[PDB]
RNA sequence: ACCACGAUCAAAAGGGACAAGCAUCAAGCACGCAGCAAUGCAGCUCAAAACGCUUAGCCUAGCCACACCCCCACGGGAAACAGCAGU
């Protein structure tokens, strides 16, 4: 019974882990995006300039 | 004075090396030194 | 416990463990991430720490 | 020094007490040889 | 090997239309016509292309060797030539000390990534000396010595047997 | 009363693979210094048998012990690789893991 | 127990642990592994102290070692109080 308390308790543990990594996971594709449009620009202005 | 002491000691030195080179073999069970084996004199240039 | 074999791992997962090898062969692992240290003492006496009885009878 | 240093040290090693001249002994005996006067 | 002269740079490699340009246009905008340093970052993204994942990142581990590979070559290409030069030969010891310590890291962290950059730059990756002694001439008459006798011994027990 | 080998089950760090079906193996315990009452690591080499070769130097093994040594110096036998060099898979999640940082995402599966 | 079942006690063998000083003792020189064997690989210990020299009975309900010497004792030196008392 102490083996698979401390399993169940592992599995809270991953369930509360993958809520926190959901979190985390639109943060990042909210910055990410950011990031990604003034990449954009930069690629855009870069490209216009060489040509 | 201090030169034949100098290398009398390093002929000493190298009787010592010799020696400790012979008794690795002999305990080995060679009767002789491997074949083709001539200690090269290191103390000496 | 001095005769059982500690050894510390660095830098090597995301998420710090504890693992437990027993006699018969079994593992016990111990996630103790969000947990303080006095909690995960808590923990491991439980799971796999002598109670107060059996010290008492020793 | 470190606790590493300490460690690897060690306890301090005391030097063996130095033998005196009666090496040790309370008294000994002897034969005197001549006799004379030192200032 | 280096790439072709005829290569454009790298600025101006995506740039629309460098197809339709004039010859002359295309001498000026390639590699005959730079430094040894754009044939370098071009060396560089060749390399990025054939090993690396994801040839953008250049923060990772795997970038990083790469860069500090094709480093190493330039400076081994200049010393070739200037012999004489112990700045750029210390500039070499380090960074082939350094790229090492990044093999090392690598292989601790990701295998199947040390084992692509290995083949892909041809680094044949050696493990530390265990013992740091002085190999005085004695020691390494009596090793030799040693290994004689063990020789001669095996030889006398296999026939004897 | 299963084996006559002191150390039944250790974990190690291979240090050598150049014996054949055999794995040099670096064990660290730790033991208090009587005087400091801190604890240091103490290492001691064993040698495991490794029938199938796989192990490679640096990776972290458990070694469980022989009924009877095989050998002078073979007194044990690779249960398991813990933690196999560069391809460490973390033992929470499931997923490989490149030091600090996960090659596969845990949200992935 | 005495039919052993098995306890108690405890050798040989296997695994582990186990004094001090000296690194001006830094290399040891076969000290490993695999195979039923034939044989194959070239390995094993070591500055986290191997190898070596010197010192010492020890961890005291006691334990270890020795028992004239040649570690041992077929054999040899040679004729034995390190049992008590005694010289
Ligand atoms: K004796
Ligand atoms: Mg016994
Ligand atoms: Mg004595
Ligand atoms: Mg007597
Ligand atoms: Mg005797
Ligand atoms: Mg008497």
């Amino acid at each position: 019974e102490l083996m698979a308390w401390n399993q169940a308790e592992n599995r809270r543990l991953h369930e509360l882990r993958i809520a926190r990594l959901r979190q985390e996971e639109r943060e990042q594709e909210q910055r990410q995006a950011l990031e990604q449009a003034r990449k954009a620009e930069e690629v855009q202005a870069w490209a216009q300039r060489k040509e | 004075l201090r030169r034949k002491v100098q290398e009398g000691r390093l002929r000493r030195k190298q009787i010592k090396f010799e020696k400790d080179l012979r008794r690795i073999w002999l305990k080995a069970g060679l009767k002789e030194a491997p074949e083709g084996w001539q200690t090269p004199k290191i103390y000496l240039r | 416990n001095p005769w059982v074999q500690i050894m510390m791992f660095k830098n090597m997962t995301p998420s710090p463990f504890l693992r437990f090898y027993l006699d018969s062969g079994e593992q016990v692992l111990v996630d103790v991430e969000t947990k303080s240290n006095k909690e995960i003492m808590e923990h491991i006496r439980k799971i796999l720490g002598k109670n107060e009885e059996t010290l008492r009878e020793e | 020094a470190t606790l590493n240093q300490m460690h690897r040290l060690g306890p301090p090693k005391r030097p063996p007490r130095k033998l005196g001249p009666t090496e040790g002994r309370p008294q000994l005996k002897g034969v005197v040889l001549c006799t004379f006067t030192r200032k | 090997d280096d790439p072709p002269p005829s290569t454009l740079l790298k600025d101006y490699q995506n740039v629309p239309g460098i197809e339709k340009v004039d010859d002359v246009v295309k001498r000026l905008l390639s590699l005959e016509m730079a430094n040894k340093k754009e044939m370098l970052k071009i060396k560089q993204e060749q390399f990025m292309k054939k090993i690396v994942a994801n040839p953008e990142d250049t923060r990772s581990l795997e970038a990083r060797i790469i860069a500090l590979s094709v480093k190493i070559r330039s400076y081994e290409e200049h010393l070739e030539k200037h012999r004489k030069d112990k700045a750029h030969k210390r500039y070499l010891l380090m960074s082939i000390d350094q790229r090492k310590k990044m093999l090392k890291n690598l292989r601790n962290t990701n295998y199947d990534v040390f084992e692509k950059i290995c083949w892909g730059l041809g680094i044949e990756y050696t493990f530390p000396p265990l013992y740091y002694r002085r190999a005085h001439r004695r020691f390494v008459t009596k090793k030799a010595l040693c290994i004689r006798v063990f020789q001669e011994t095996q030889k006398l027990k296999k026939r004897r047997r | 009363v299963r084996s006559s080998v002191h150390a039944r089950w250790i974990v190690g760090k291979v240090i050598g693979t150049k014996m054949q079906k055999t794995a040099k193996v670096r064990v660290t315990r730790l033991v208090l210094d009587p005087y400091l009452l801190k604890y240091f690591n103490k290492r001691k080499t064993y040698f495991a048998h490794d029938a199938l070769q796989q192990c490679t130097v640096g990776d972290i093994v458990l070694l469980r012990a022989l009924p009877v040594p095989r050998a002078k110096h073979v007194k044990h036998e690779l249960a398991e690789i813990v933690f196999k060099v560069g391809k460490v898979i973390d033992p929470v999640t499931g997923k490989p893991c490149a030091g600090t940082t996960y090659l596969e995402s845990p949200l992935s599966s």
